[PDB]
């Protein structure tokens, strides 16, 4: 993964990270800003306007659950493949969510975590974060093959 | 096409962008090198170390074009077609770096503009870029 | 935004695919799910096993489609839009599947007309195709 | 990944491939049909037009030699982040090419062999190359992530 000084960067800073709250908003923003995902989500309840989302309850605990596997991937990056497993059972083959995807949310997370810490999320943090959301994006993918 | 409700929110946020425009550019533009390193080979001539002279050129150039496009949305066929002709003949980019420089502005909007930066906004930005994006790619087809 | 070559491509290549279009669509499909299976979501009505004349019927429209498209090359954003928006506001189709469906539909075209495959064909219809999905995405809201 | 059934049905197939001149139209076309490709191929000569490189001698050659190298890897169907450790680092580190044209060229080969091949490479066949291209092409990544 990452040369383990890089490690303590990525790690420092999640320290400051209200998981929480970016969880929320990561998948709303996705979910308002790239359409055709709301469709693995319409048993969530109406989506139609952006409020509908970023409003919407099942949203928003869909949300810090989806930051924990972060939150919790991040504990284990030497090993992302394995800590990740089940989840990537779940969605390849039974949710059948295209991994371009996996990327897309990656990304977002990344929008949402710049917009909560301003520029002291510098591009030498993200740098480290973008192969964090790309391994993330790894493991995930991996029963595709 | 793009929603008036998203031309409204460009012009807005971007107004915002303000004099600001070819920082942000060459912000946007480092992120980028950085988070995606193979891009560089794209940008050999360059010295790319933290605020260097030519980056912010570069920073400036787009952001300015950027700007320009933010003006006529109607047309971005045109007012951007010139740059298509490059961007694909001469250069010859790789489509993908598109969407990557796309995300770069993206984050680079958010770190300055928090307030702004509503997800409504954010939808558009994107729909912006995309829309941007493809303009610059026309000629490869 | 294509040529004339390229629609002279397009034009003979599926005039030499003529009648057997809702014969190749059908095939075209079979090879999608068969090989990227995540394609079979979009369809949980169907019946997929081989000729599943719910398939056959499908593969016609697509090529029925189609054939209305090669027919309209000079502007495919008015002709196709009816078709868009249903494959996006309703059906929500992750635009990465219609990559999907062009190859399919080429390597269908592929070994149906080698001696007519020539570079620049497949350099035209697959130029086509890119259009045509890139126009049943345009309406991405 | 590869069934005792697939791993078999692909190099029987394999066998009567064409190995050559595949590689070679495979080649002008990633070439004649994506033209950012030519970027890596400045340094080869006129590609100006489909018959430049339908015709240019390092093609036909880089064809094949591309090929050969693909060909031995559809003989270690186990193994291939080994068959494959320092291809994916010389076009990585050192070529630089963005992870997608593997996929394309990918994808292109299987077009090719569906040319050569014809009623004869059926949906049950390729579904099985797809996998192999795709296979070979997470392999030529590995030394990026
Ligand atoms: C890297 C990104 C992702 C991570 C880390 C992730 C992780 C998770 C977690 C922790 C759960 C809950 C476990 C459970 O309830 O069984 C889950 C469920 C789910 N995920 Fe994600 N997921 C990701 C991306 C996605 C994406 C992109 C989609 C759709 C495009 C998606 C669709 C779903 C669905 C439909 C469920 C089940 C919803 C429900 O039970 O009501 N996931 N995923
Ligand atoms: C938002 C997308 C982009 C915009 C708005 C943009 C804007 C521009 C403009 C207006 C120019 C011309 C300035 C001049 O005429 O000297 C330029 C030059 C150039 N662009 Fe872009 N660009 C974009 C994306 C990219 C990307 C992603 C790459 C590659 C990663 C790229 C590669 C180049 C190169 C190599 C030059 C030549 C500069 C030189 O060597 O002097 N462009 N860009
Ligand atoms: C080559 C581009 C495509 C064309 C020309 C096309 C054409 C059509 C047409 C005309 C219809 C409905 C009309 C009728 O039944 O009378 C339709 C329905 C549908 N298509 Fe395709 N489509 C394309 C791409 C795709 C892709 C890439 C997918 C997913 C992999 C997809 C999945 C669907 C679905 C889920 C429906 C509605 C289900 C149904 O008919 O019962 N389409 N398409
Ligand atoms: C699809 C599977 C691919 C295979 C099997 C492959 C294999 C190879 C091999 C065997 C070599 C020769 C190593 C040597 O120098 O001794 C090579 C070099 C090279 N590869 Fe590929 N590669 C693949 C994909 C790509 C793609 C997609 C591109 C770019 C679009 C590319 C660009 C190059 C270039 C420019 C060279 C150096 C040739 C020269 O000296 O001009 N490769 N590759």
């Amino acid at each position: 993964m990452l040369t383990a000084e890089e490690k303590a960067a990525v790690t420092g800073f999640w320290g400051k990270v209200k998981v929480d709250e970016v969880g929320a908003e990561a998948l709303g923003r996705l979910l308002v800003v790239y359409p055709w995902t709301q469709r693995f989500f319409e048993h969530f309840g109406d989506l139609s306007s952006a409020d509908a989302v970023m409003n919407n309850a099942k949203v928003k605990a869909h949300g810090k659950k989806v930051l924990d596997s972060f939150s919790n991937g991040m504990k284990h990056l030497d090993d992302l493949k394995g800590t990740f497993a089940q989840l990537s059972e779940l969605h390849c083959d039974k949710l059948h969510v295209d991994p371009e995807n996996f990327k897309l949310l990656g990304n977002v997370l990344v929008v949402v975590l710049a917009r909560h810490h301003g520029s002291e999320f510098t591009p030498l943090l993200q740098a480290e974060f973008q192969k964090v959301v790309a391994g993330v994006a790894n493991a995930l993918a991996h029963r595709y093959h | 096409v793009l929603s008036a409700a998203d031309k409204s929110n460009v012009k807005a946020a971007w107004g915002k962008v303000g004099g600001n425009a070819g920082a942000y550019g060459a912000e946007a533009l480092e992120r980028m090198f950085l988070s995606f390193p193979t891009t560089k080979t794209y940008f050999p001539h360059f010295d790319l170390s933290h605020g260097s002279a030519q980056v912010k050129g570069h920073g400036e150039k787009v952001a300015a074009a950027l700007t320009k496009a933010v003006g006529h949305l109607d047309d971005l066929p045109g007012t951007l077609s010139d740059l298509s002709d490059l961007h694909a003949h001469k250069l010859r980019v790789d489509p993908v770096n598109f969407k990557l420089l796309s995300h770069s502005l993206l984050v680079t909007l958010a770190c300055h503009l928090p307030n702004d930066f509503t997800p409504a906004v954010h939808a558009s930005l994107d729909k912006f870029l995309a829309n941007v994006s493809t303009v610059l790619t026309s000629k490869y087809r």
